[PDB]
Protein backbone atom coordinates (compact mmCIF):
# COMPACT_ATOMS: atom_id res chain seq x y z
CA UNK A 1 0.00 0.00 0.00
CA UNK A 2 1.41 3.39 -1.20
CA UNK A 3 1.95 6.62 1.30
CA UNK A 4 -0.69 8.96 2.07
CA UNK A 5 -3.45 6.19 0.87
CA UNK A 6 -3.11 5.42 4.67
CA UNK A 7 -3.42 8.60 5.79
CA UNK A 8 -6.54 9.74 3.61
CA UNK A 9 -8.20 6.65 4.90
CA UNK A 10 -7.14 7.74 8.21
CA UNK A 11 -8.31 10.86 7.95
CA UNK A 12 -11.86 9.64 6.37
CA UNK A 13 -12.10 7.01 9.62
CA UNK A 14 -10.95 10.19 11.67
CA UNK A 15 -14.34 12.05 10.18
CA UNK A 16 -17.32 9.22 10.94
CA UNK A 17 -16.91 7.44 7.91
CA UNK A 18 -17.27 3.29 9.45
CA UNK A 19 -16.61 1.89 5.65
CA UNK A 20 -15.37 2.56 2.81
CA UNK A 21 -14.74 1.11 -0.90
CA UNK A 22 -11.19 0.14 -2.36
CA UNK A 23 -10.55 2.76 -5.23
CA UNK A 24 -11.10 6.16 -3.59
CA UNK A 25 -8.08 7.14 -2.49
CA UNK A 26 -6.44 6.13 -5.63
CA UNK A 27 -9.35 8.54 -7.08
CA UNK A 28 -8.29 10.79 -4.77
CA UNK A 29 -4.65 10.60 -5.67
CA UNK A 30 -5.01 11.08 -9.23
CA UNK A 31 -7.52 13.91 -8.81
CA UNK A 32 -4.49 15.57 -6.55
CA UNK A 33 -2.10 14.94 -9.49
CA UNK A 34 -4.34 16.57 -12.53
CA UNK A 35 -4.85 19.62 -10.74
CA UNK A 36 -1.40 19.97 -9.58
CA UNK A 37 -0.16 19.05 -13.52
CA UNK A 38 -2.90 21.12 -14.77
CA UNK A 39 -1.92 24.69 -12.27
CA UNK A 40 1.48 23.86 -13.35
CA UNK A 41 1.05 24.52 -16.68
CA UNK A 42 -0.90 27.27 -16.53
CA UNK A 43 1.63 28.76 -13.98
CA UNK A 44 4.43 27.99 -16.66
CA UNK A 45 2.43 29.51 -19.26
CA UNK A 46 2.20 32.75 -17.90
CA UNK A 47 5.54 33.42 -16.86
CA UNK A 48 11.71 29.92 -13.55
CA UNK A 49 8.21 30.93 -12.16
CA UNK A 50 7.48 32.94 -8.75
CA UNK A 51 4.71 32.72 -6.41
CA UNK A 52 2.97 35.32 -8.34
CA UNK A 53 2.30 33.34 -10.99
CA UNK A 54 1.11 30.21 -9.52
CA UNK A 55 -1.40 33.09 -7.39
CA UNK A 56 -2.44 34.35 -10.70
CA UNK A 57 -2.72 30.86 -12.02
CA UNK A 58 -5.19 29.53 -9.19
CA UNK A 59 -7.02 32.47 -9.46
CA UNK A 60 -8.11 32.57 -12.78
CA UNK A 61 -8.88 28.61 -12.37
CA UNK A 62 -11.69 29.73 -9.91
CA UNK A 63 -13.64 31.61 -12.26
CA UNK A 64 -15.18 28.46 -13.63
CA UNK A 65 -15.45 25.98 -11.06
CA UNK A 66 -14.44 24.90 -7.12
CA UNK A 67 -17.31 27.21 -6.63
CA UNK A 68 -18.33 24.82 -3.56
CA UNK A 69 -17.24 24.09 -0.22
CA UNK A 70 -18.16 24.33 2.89
CA UNK A 71 -17.97 28.00 3.38
CA UNK A 72 -19.96 30.12 5.80
CA UNK A 73 -20.62 33.75 6.58
CA UNK A 74 -19.85 35.63 2.98
CA UNK A 75 -18.04 32.15 1.87
CA UNK A 76 -18.49 31.05 -1.82
CA UNK A 77 -20.23 27.85 -1.32
CA UNK A 78 -23.88 26.78 -2.87
CA UNK A 79 -22.83 28.41 -6.38
CA UNK A 80 -21.11 31.59 -5.33
CA UNK A 81 -24.31 33.50 -5.24
CA UNK A 82 -23.83 37.20 -3.05
CA UNK A 83 -26.31 37.39 0.01
CA UNK A 84 -28.17 40.53 -1.18
CA UNK A 85 -28.65 39.40 -4.74
CA UNK A 86 -30.76 36.51 -3.31
CA UNK A 87 -32.13 39.11 -0.48
CA UNK A 88 -33.31 41.61 -3.63
CA UNK A 89 -34.61 38.71 -5.80
CA UNK A 90 -36.45 37.09 -2.35
CA UNK A 91 -38.09 40.56 -1.87
CA UNK A 92 -39.41 40.55 -5.67
CA UNK A 93 -40.70 37.48 -5.63
CA UNK A 94 -42.68 37.58 -2.03
CA UNK A 95 -44.66 40.80 -2.69
CA UNK A 96 -47.09 39.00 -4.65
CA UNK A 97 -50.45 37.26 -2.98
CA UNK A 98 -50.55 33.50 -2.45
CA UNK A 99 -53.09 31.91 -4.38
CA UNK A 100 -56.62 31.76 -3.75
CA UNK A 101 -57.75 27.74 -3.27
CA UNK A 102 -61.47 26.72 -2.93
CA UNK A 103 -62.37 23.94 -0.73
CA UNK A 104 -63.48 22.09 -3.85
CA UNK A 105 -60.00 22.08 -5.42
CA UNK A 106 -57.78 21.82 -2.68
CA UNK A 107 -55.37 19.35 -3.79
CA UNK A 108 -57.00 18.30 -7.53
CA UNK A 109 -56.00 21.47 -9.58
CA UNK A 110 -52.91 21.45 -11.69
CA UNK A 111 -51.17 23.48 -13.45
CA UNK A 112 -52.21 25.38 -16.95
CA UNK A 113 -51.86 22.90 -20.57
CA UNK A 114 -48.86 24.25 -21.12
CA UNK A 115 -46.98 23.00 -18.39
CA UNK A 116 -48.19 19.20 -17.50
CA UNK A 117 -47.45 16.03 -19.51
CA UNK A 118 -49.85 15.41 -21.75
CA UNK A 119 -49.63 13.68 -24.65
CA UNK A 120 -46.13 12.50 -24.74
CA UNK A 121 -46.58 8.81 -26.02
CA UNK B 1 3.24 29.35 7.03
CA UNK B 2 0.92 26.54 8.33
CA UNK B 3 1.93 23.23 8.30
CA UNK B 4 0.84 21.18 4.99
CA UNK B 5 -0.71 17.60 5.52
CA UNK B 6 0.62 16.98 1.24
CA UNK B 7 3.68 16.74 1.42
CA UNK B 8 5.50 19.08 -1.18
CA UNK B 9 7.46 15.93 -2.55
CA UNK B 10 4.40 14.81 -4.53
CA UNK B 11 4.12 18.25 -6.15
CA UNK B 12 8.04 17.96 -7.05
CA UNK B 13 7.67 15.03 -8.76
CA UNK B 14 4.94 16.19 -11.00
CA UNK B 15 6.90 19.30 -11.71
CA UNK B 16 9.95 16.60 -12.48
CA UNK B 17 7.29 15.34 -15.10
CA UNK B 18 7.01 18.52 -16.79
CA UNK B 19 10.81 19.57 -17.00
CA UNK B 20 10.11 22.75 -14.52
CA UNK B 21 12.38 23.32 -11.37
CA UNK B 22 10.40 25.14 -8.37
CA UNK B 23 11.65 26.99 -5.86
CA UNK B 24 10.53 26.63 -1.96
CA UNK B 25 7.64 29.27 -2.45
CA UNK B 26 5.80 28.43 -5.35
CA UNK B 27 6.34 24.66 -3.93
CA UNK B 28 4.27 25.51 -0.80
CA UNK B 29 1.71 27.24 -2.09
CA UNK B 30 1.05 24.83 -4.68
CA UNK B 31 0.98 22.25 -1.62
CA UNK B 32 -1.42 24.27 0.25
CA UNK B 33 -3.78 24.49 -2.76
CA UNK B 34 -3.78 21.17 -3.52
CA UNK B 35 -4.41 20.30 0.45
CA UNK B 36 -7.54 22.62 0.21
CA UNK B 37 -9.28 21.04 -2.83
CA UNK B 38 -8.61 17.75 -1.79
CA UNK B 39 -10.67 19.07 1.49
CA UNK B 40 -13.51 20.42 -0.55
CA UNK B 41 -13.83 17.13 -2.47
CA UNK B 42 -14.10 14.89 0.51
CA UNK B 43 -16.90 17.95 1.86
CA UNK B 44 -18.59 17.33 -0.92
CA UNK B 45 -18.24 13.45 -1.05
CA UNK B 46 -19.43 13.52 3.04
CA UNK B 47 -22.70 15.75 2.16
CA UNK B 48 -23.56 12.78 -0.31
CA UNK B 49 -22.93 9.99 1.58
CA UNK B 50 -24.98 11.87 4.75
CA UNK B 51 -27.88 12.54 2.06
CA UNK B 52 -28.74 8.68 1.43
CA UNK B 53 -28.50 7.82 5.30
CA UNK B 54 -25.55 5.82 5.11
CA UNK B 55 -22.24 5.36 6.10
CA UNK B 56 -20.37 3.74 4.26
CA UNK B 57 -18.10 5.87 1.29
CA UNK B 58 -18.46 4.66 -2.14
CA UNK B 59 -16.99 5.77 -5.96
CA UNK B 60 -20.24 6.93 -6.66
CA UNK B 61 -20.91 9.67 -3.92
CA UNK B 62 -16.86 10.97 -4.97
CA UNK B 63 -18.35 11.46 -8.12
CA UNK B 64 -20.73 13.23 -7.92
CA UNK B 65 -19.20 15.56 -5.44
CA UNK B 66 -16.91 16.09 -8.23
CA UNK B 67 -19.57 16.75 -10.43
CA UNK B 68 -21.22 19.30 -8.90
CA UNK B 69 -17.50 20.90 -8.66
CA UNK B 70 -17.12 21.36 -12.46
CA UNK B 71 -14.66 19.17 -12.46
CA UNK B 72 -13.10 16.66 -15.62
CA UNK B 73 -14.61 13.14 -14.67
CA UNK B 74 -12.82 10.26 -13.99
CA UNK B 75 -13.44 7.04 -15.54
CA UNK C 1 -49.68 12.12 36.99
CA UNK C 2 -47.39 10.98 40.30
CA UNK C 3 -45.09 7.82 40.66
CA UNK C 4 -45.45 5.25 37.96
CA UNK C 5 -42.99 4.50 34.83
CA UNK C 6 -43.58 5.34 31.07
CA UNK C 7 -46.16 3.65 28.74
CA UNK C 8 -45.44 0.32 27.23
CA UNK C 9 -45.91 -0.01 23.14
CA UNK C 10 -45.31 -2.44 20.61
CA UNK C 11 -43.97 -2.52 17.39
CA UNK C 12 -43.82 -3.83 14.32
CA UNK C 13 -40.52 -4.70 11.73
CA UNK C 14 -40.59 -4.67 7.98
CA UNK C 15 -37.55 -5.97 6.43
CA UNK C 16 -36.16 -5.65 3.13
CA UNK C 17 -33.83 -8.38 1.75
CA UNK C 18 -31.63 -8.23 -1.52
CA UNK C 19 -31.60 -4.57 -1.62
CA UNK C 20 -27.53 -4.71 -1.84
CA UNK C 21 -27.19 -1.12 -0.19
CA UNK C 22 -29.03 0.74 -2.80
CA UNK C 23 -32.15 2.13 -1.03
CA UNK C 24 -32.11 5.86 -0.54
CA UNK C 25 -35.35 6.52 0.95
CA UNK C 26 -38.43 5.26 2.48
CA UNK C 27 -41.96 6.48 3.44
CA UNK C 28 -45.53 5.09 4.31
CA UNK C 29 -48.54 5.95 3.57
CA UNK C 30 -50.70 7.56 6.27
CA UNK C 31 -53.22 4.54 6.45
CA UNK C 32 -50.39 1.96 6.50
CA UNK C 33 -51.38 0.21 3.24
CA UNK C 34 -48.83 0.81 0.91
CA UNK C 35 -44.83 1.42 0.72
CA UNK C 36 -42.09 3.14 -1.00
CA UNK C 37 -38.72 3.25 -1.68
CA UNK C 38 -36.33 5.27 -3.29
CA UNK C 39 -32.98 4.22 -4.90
CA UNK C 40 -29.29 4.69 -6.48
CA UNK C 41 -30.95 3.57 -9.70
CA UNK C 42 -33.03 6.17 -10.09
CA UNK C 43 -36.30 4.36 -10.08
CA UNK C 44 -38.98 3.99 -7.41
CA UNK C 45 -40.77 0.96 -6.29
CA UNK C 46 -43.93 0.67 -4.01
CA UNK C 47 -45.09 -2.55 -2.73
CA UNK C 48 -48.68 -3.46 -1.13
CA UNK C 49 -48.42 -3.53 2.80
CA UNK C 50 -50.52 -6.80 2.80
CA UNK C 51 -49.76 -8.61 -0.31
CA UNK C 52 -52.85 -7.44 -2.07
CA UNK D 1 -32.96 7.55 -46.94
CA UNK D 2 -35.70 7.78 -44.12
CA UNK D 3 -36.49 6.98 -40.65
CA UNK D 4 -39.79 5.01 -41.48
CA UNK D 5 -37.82 2.81 -43.79
CA UNK D 6 -34.97 2.32 -41.32
CA UNK D 7 -37.20 1.99 -38.53
CA UNK D 8 -38.88 -0.89 -40.45
CA UNK D 9 -35.10 -2.11 -41.83
CA UNK D 10 -34.31 -2.43 -37.90
CA UNK D 11 -34.28 -5.93 -38.26
CA UNK D 12 -31.44 -6.81 -39.88
CA UNK D 13 -29.60 -4.26 -37.67
CA UNK D 14 -29.32 -5.92 -34.51
CA UNK D 15 -26.18 -4.68 -32.37
CA UNK D 16 -24.62 -7.13 -30.34
CA UNK D 17 -25.17 -5.43 -27.09
CA UNK D 18 -27.07 -7.65 -25.27
CA UNK D 19 -31.00 -6.48 -24.53
CA UNK D 20 -30.13 -6.80 -20.15
CA UNK D 21 -27.62 -3.96 -20.65
CA UNK D 22 -29.85 -1.95 -22.63
CA UNK D 23 -33.10 -2.19 -20.26
CA UNK D 24 -30.89 -1.10 -17.32
CA UNK D 25 -28.86 1.42 -18.82
CA UNK D 26 -32.67 2.93 -20.54
CA UNK D 27 -33.89 2.55 -16.74
CA UNK D 28 -31.09 4.35 -15.04
CA UNK D 29 -31.52 7.49 -17.41
CA UNK D 30 -35.24 7.89 -16.96
CA UNK D 31 -36.90 5.50 -19.70
CA UNK D 32 -39.02 2.54 -19.30
CA UNK D 33 -38.49 -0.94 -20.94
CA UNK D 34 -38.82 -2.41 -24.10
CA UNK D 35 -42.41 -3.93 -23.51
CA UNK D 36 -43.65 -0.27 -22.68
CA UNK D 37 -41.19 1.00 -24.90
CA UNK D 38 -40.96 0.23 -28.88
CA UNK D 39 -38.07 -2.36 -28.91
CA UNK D 40 -36.99 -0.75 -32.38
CA UNK D 41 -36.28 2.56 -30.59
CA UNK D 42 -33.91 0.80 -27.98
CA UNK D 43 -32.26 -1.36 -31.08
CA UNK D 44 -31.75 1.92 -32.49
CA UNK D 45 -30.13 3.41 -29.40
CA UNK D 46 -27.88 0.72 -28.85
CA UNK D 47 -26.74 0.69 -32.31
CA UNK D 48 -25.55 4.45 -31.95
CA UNK D 49 -23.84 2.99 -29.07
CA UNK D 50 -22.07 0.49 -31.24
CA UNK D 51 -21.17 2.71 -33.65
CA UNK D 52 -19.74 5.30 -30.86
CA UNK D 53 -17.40 2.64 -29.22
CA UNK D 54 -15.94 1.53 -32.95
CA UNK D 55 -15.34 5.01 -33.86
CA UNK D 56 -12.77 5.30 -30.93
CA UNK D 57 -11.46 1.65 -30.99
CA UNK D 58 -10.76 2.74 -35.06
CA UNK D 59 -8.85 5.74 -33.78
CA UNK D 60 -6.97 3.94 -30.46
CA UNK D 61 -5.64 1.60 -33.58
CA UNK D 62 -4.47 4.05 -36.18
CA UNK D 63 -2.48 5.89 -33.23
CA UNK D 64 -1.04 2.37 -32.07
CA UNK D 65 0.15 2.07 -35.39
CA UNK D 66 1.78 5.14 -36.33
CA UNK D 67 4.19 4.32 -33.24
CA UNK D 68 5.18 1.03 -34.48
CA UNK D 69 8.11 0.57 -36.30
CA UNK D 70 13.34 9.76 -27.75
CA UNK D 71 11.37 6.72 -27.59
CA UNK D 72 10.21 7.25 -24.12
CA UNK D 73 6.56 6.96 -23.86
CA UNK D 74 4.25 10.36 -22.54
CA UNK D 75 4.16 11.14 -18.76
CA UNK D 76 0.71 10.65 -17.08
CA UNK D 77 -0.19 7.54 -19.31
CA UNK D 78 0.93 5.05 -16.27
CA UNK D 79 -0.12 1.15 -16.56
CA UNK D 80 1.56 -1.93 -18.20
CA UNK D 81 3.37 -4.87 -16.75
CA UNK D 82 6.40 -7.30 -18.86
CA UNK D 83 5.40 -5.60 -22.05
CA UNK D 84 3.38 -8.46 -23.79
CA UNK D 85 3.87 -11.35 -25.73
CA UNK D 86 5.49 -11.96 -29.20
CA UNK D 87 5.02 -8.89 -31.94
CA UNK D 88 1.54 -8.88 -30.90
CA UNK D 89 -0.32 -5.05 -30.95
CA UNK D 90 -1.34 -4.30 -27.45
CA UNK D 91 -4.45 -1.92 -26.49
CA UNK D 92 -2.30 0.10 -23.60
CA UNK D 93 -3.52 3.35 -22.05
CA UNK D 94 -1.33 5.48 -23.93
CA UNK D 95 -3.19 4.74 -27.28
CA UNK D 96 -6.87 4.80 -25.78
CA UNK D 97 -6.02 8.39 -23.94
CA UNK D 98 -4.70 9.95 -27.10
CA UNK D 99 -7.47 8.38 -29.36
CA UNK D 100 -9.79 9.83 -26.23
CA UNK D 101 -8.38 13.27 -25.80
CA UNK D 102 -9.93 14.05 -29.71
CA UNK D 103 -13.52 13.16 -27.45
CA UNK D 104 -12.82 15.54 -25.24
CA UNK D 105 -12.21 12.98 -22.01
CA UNK D 106 -8.54 12.96 -19.95
CA UNK D 107 -7.77 10.15 -18.58
CA UNK D 108 -4.79 11.35 -17.15
CA UNK D 109 -3.17 9.39 -14.03
CA UNK D 110 0.03 8.76 -12.12
CA UNK D 111 3.15 6.00 -12.74
CA UNK D 112 4.32 5.88 -9.72
CA UNK D 113 2.32 6.94 -5.86
CA UNK D 114 5.30 6.71 -3.83
CA UNK E 1 7.66 5.04 22.09
CA UNK E 2 4.31 4.16 23.42
CA UNK E 3 2.25 2.94 20.85
CA UNK E 4 -1.17 3.63 22.41
CA UNK E 5 -0.20 7.50 23.03
CA UNK E 6 0.92 8.13 19.61
CA UNK E 7 -2.38 6.26 17.71
CA UNK E 8 -4.43 8.39 20.15
CA UNK E 9 -1.95 11.63 19.51
CA UNK E 10 -2.09 10.79 15.24
CA UNK E 11 -6.29 10.74 15.42
CA UNK E 12 -6.52 13.62 17.45
CA UNK E 13 -4.39 15.66 15.66
CA UNK E 14 -6.57 14.50 12.60
CA UNK E 15 -9.96 14.84 13.97
CA UNK E 16 -9.12 18.86 13.82
CA UNK E 17 -8.14 19.15 10.22
CA UNK E 18 -9.04 22.24 8.88
CA UNK E 19 -7.39 23.56 5.66
CA UNK E 20 -6.93 27.15 4.91
CA UNK E 21 -7.32 29.04 1.65
CA UNK E 22 -4.51 30.25 -0.54
CA UNK E 23 -6.75 33.19 -2.06
CA UNK E 24 -9.88 33.94 -1.33
CA UNK E 25 -13.56 32.38 -2.96
CA UNK E 26 -14.83 34.97 -5.31
CA UNK E 27 -18.80 36.30 -4.86
CA UNK E 28 -20.33 37.20 -7.59
CA UNK E 29 -23.41 39.22 -8.69
CA UNK E 30 -24.73 41.36 -11.37
CA UNK E 31 -22.35 44.46 -12.53
CA UNK E 32 -25.27 46.91 -12.67
CA UNK E 33 -25.82 47.15 -8.77
CA UNK E 34 -21.99 47.35 -8.92
CA UNK E 35 -21.90 50.26 -10.98
CA UNK E 36 -25.39 51.70 -9.68
CA UNK E 37 -23.75 51.79 -6.11
CA UNK E 38 -20.77 53.24 -6.32
CA UNK E 39 -22.25 56.16 -8.68
CA UNK E 40 -24.49 56.61 -5.41
CA UNK E 41 -21.34 56.37 -2.86
CA UNK E 42 -19.50 59.08 -5.33
CA UNK E 43 -21.93 61.62 -5.22
CA UNK E 44 -22.75 61.06 -1.47
CA UNK E 45 -19.33 61.46 -0.75
CA UNK E 46 -19.12 64.50 -3.42
CA UNK E 47 -22.42 66.07 -1.50
CA UNK E 48 -21.67 65.58 2.63
CA UNK E 49 -17.56 66.82 1.65
CA UNK E 50 -16.46 63.37 2.89
CA UNK E 51 -18.24 63.54 6.32
CA UNK E 52 -17.22 67.00 7.20
CA UNK E 53 -20.61 68.04 7.02
CA UNK E 54 -24.32 66.85 8.20
CA UNK E 55 -26.94 67.01 5.65
CA UNK E 56 -29.24 65.43 7.29
CA UNK E 57 -29.90 67.13 10.74
CA UNK E 58 -33.21 68.56 11.62
CA UNK E 59 -33.62 71.86 13.70
CA UNK E 60 -36.95 72.52 15.24
CA UNK E 61 -39.80 70.35 15.16
CA UNK E 62 -41.31 70.35 11.54
CA UNK F 1 -46.73 75.07 -0.20
CA UNK F 2 -48.04 71.84 0.57
CA UNK F 3 -47.11 69.41 3.51
CA UNK F 4 -47.61 65.73 4.11
CA UNK F 5 -46.21 63.10 7.03
CA UNK F 6 -45.09 59.42 6.07
CA UNK F 7 -43.79 56.40 7.42
CA UNK F 8 -41.49 54.40 6.23
CA UNK F 9 -41.49 50.40 7.40
CA UNK F 10 -38.52 48.28 7.92
CA UNK F 11 -37.10 45.43 5.78
CA UNK F 12 -35.14 42.33 6.30
CA UNK F 13 -32.44 43.98 3.74
CA UNK F 14 -32.30 46.62 6.90
CA UNK F 15 -31.72 44.30 9.51
CA UNK F 16 -28.93 42.52 7.10
CA UNK F 17 -26.64 45.66 6.64
CA UNK F 18 -27.56 46.84 10.49
CA UNK F 19 -25.86 43.51 11.44
CA UNK F 20 -22.99 43.89 8.39
CA UNK F 21 -22.19 47.66 9.37
CA UNK F 22 -22.02 46.38 13.00
CA UNK F 23 -19.27 43.48 12.18
CA UNK F 24 -17.17 46.13 10.70
CA UNK F 25 -17.18 48.85 12.59
CA UNK F 26 -14.36 48.80 15.45
CA UNK F 27 -15.02 49.20 19.15
CA UNK G 1 6.66 28.78 35.23
CA UNK G 2 -10.18 -0.81 18.07
CA UNK G 3 -7.37 -2.74 17.80
CA UNK G 4 -6.58 -2.78 14.07
CA UNK G 5 -6.37 0.86 14.45
CA UNK G 6 -3.28 0.84 16.47
CA UNK G 7 -1.62 -1.64 13.73
CA UNK G 8 -2.89 0.57 10.80
CA UNK G 9 -1.37 4.05 12.73
CA UNK G 10 1.80 1.96 13.65
CA UNK G 11 2.41 0.74 9.89
CA UNK G 12 2.99 4.31 8.77
CA UNK G 13 6.98 5.56 9.68
CA UNK G 14 8.09 7.26 12.73
CA UNK G 15 8.63 10.65 9.85
CA UNK G 16 4.93 10.63 8.40
CA UNK G 17 3.66 10.12 12.18
CA UNK G 18 5.67 13.62 13.48
CA UNK G 19 4.61 15.23 10.11
CA UNK G 20 1.03 14.44 11.07
CA UNK G 21 1.41 15.03 14.94
CA UNK G 22 2.85 18.65 13.63
CA UNK G 23 -0.71 19.72 12.79
CA UNK G 24 -1.40 20.45 16.35
CA UNK G 25 0.78 23.80 16.30
CA UNK G 26 -1.74 25.22 13.49
CA UNK G 27 -3.13 28.78 14.42
CA UNK G 28 -6.45 27.18 14.27
CA UNK G 29 -8.63 28.97 11.83
CA UNK G 30 -9.10 33.00 12.55
CA UNK G 31 -10.68 33.45 9.23
CA UNK G 32 -9.08 36.88 9.74
CA UNK G 33 -9.09 37.15 5.79
CA UNK G 34 -12.94 37.71 5.44
CA UNK G 35 -12.25 40.83 6.86
CA UNK G 36 -10.98 42.72 3.68
CA UNK G 37 -14.21 40.78 1.51
CA UNK G 38 -16.66 42.49 4.49
CA UNK G 39 -15.02 45.76 4.48
CA UNK G 40 -15.80 45.30 0.69
CA UNK G 41 -19.00 44.11 0.67
CA UNK G 42 -19.78 47.48 3.81
CA UNK H 1 -34.31 24.40 24.74
CA UNK H 2 -36.22 22.40 27.46
CA UNK H 3 -34.13 19.24 28.01
CA UNK H 4 -31.61 16.93 25.92
CA UNK H 5 -32.29 13.00 25.74
CA UNK H 6 -28.71 10.91 25.52
CA UNK H 7 -28.38 6.93 24.81
CA UNK H 8 -28.41 6.81 20.97
CA UNK H 9 -24.77 5.74 19.65
CA UNK H 10 -23.15 7.95 16.65
CA UNK H 11 -24.16 7.58 12.95
CA UNK H 12 -27.65 9.41 12.58
CA UNK H 13 -30.98 9.69 13.64
CA UNK H 14 -33.16 9.38 10.54
CA UNK H 15 -36.62 9.47 11.57
CA UNK H 16 -38.80 11.00 14.66
CA UNK H 17 -42.61 10.35 15.76
CA UNK H 18 -44.56 11.90 18.42
CA UNK H 19 -47.40 10.26 20.10
CA UNK H 20 -50.96 11.32 19.36
CA UNK H 21 -51.29 13.30 22.69
CA UNK H 22 -47.23 14.53 22.00
CA UNK H 23 -46.72 12.69 25.55
CA UNK H 24 -44.42 10.39 24.05
CA UNK H 25 -41.67 9.90 21.07
CA UNK H 26 -40.17 7.43 19.47
CA UNK H 27 -36.91 7.18 17.43
CA UNK H 28 -35.16 4.83 14.83
CA UNK H 29 -31.01 5.18 14.32
CA UNK H 30 -28.82 3.78 12.53
CA UNK H 31 -26.83 1.62 15.41
CA UNK H 32 -29.87 -0.82 14.65
CA UNK H 33 -32.07 0.45 17.42
CA UNK H 34 -35.60 2.02 18.62
CA UNK H 35 -36.08 3.90 21.95
CA UNK H 36 -39.26 5.50 23.32
CA UNK H 37 -38.78 8.71 25.61
CA UNK H 38 -41.02 10.46 27.97
CA UNK H 39 -41.23 14.52 27.43
CA UNK H 40 -42.31 14.63 30.71
CA UNK H 41 -41.16 12.39 33.83
CA UNK H 42 -43.77 11.76 36.59
CA UNK H 43 -43.79 13.47 39.75
CA UNK H 44 -42.08 12.15 42.90
CA UNK H 45 -43.97 10.69 45.44
CA UNK H 46 -41.11 11.94 48.02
Amino acid sequence: RPRDARTLELLLTAQGVTSFEPRVSQLLLDFAYRHTAAVLSDALHLSSITANAVALAISSRLGYQFRGGGGGYYGGGGGGASKDWMLELARERNKVALPRVLPSEWGVRLPGERFVLSGVS
Amino acid sequence: GPKLLWNPENVRDVADALGITLSEEPLRLLAQDVEYRIGQVIVESLRFMRAANRTTLTVQDVSLALRVLDVEPLY
Amino acid sequence: RTGGIGIPVSACMFTFHNTLGTVSCMDFSNDHKLVAVGTMDSYIRVWSLDGK
Amino acid sequence: ASLREFLNKMDDYAPIIPDAVTNYYMTRAGLPPPPQTDIRLARLLALATQKFIADIAADAYQYSRIRASLGIQRPGYGGGGQGGSQNRTVLTMEDLGMAVSEFGVNVKRSEFYR
Amino acid sequence: VDSDEETAAVMSALANWNPQPVVPQPVFAPLKRQYQLARLHEQLQAATNGGRTNIFKVVGFG
Amino acid sequence: PTVYTVVLMPTAQALHTDLLLKTVTPR
Amino acid sequence: VERRLKGEVMQLPARDRRRIKELAHNDFDPYDALANVLMEHA
Amino acid sequence: LIKKCRGHGKGGIPSLSFSAESNVLVSGGLDCTVRVWDIELPADPN
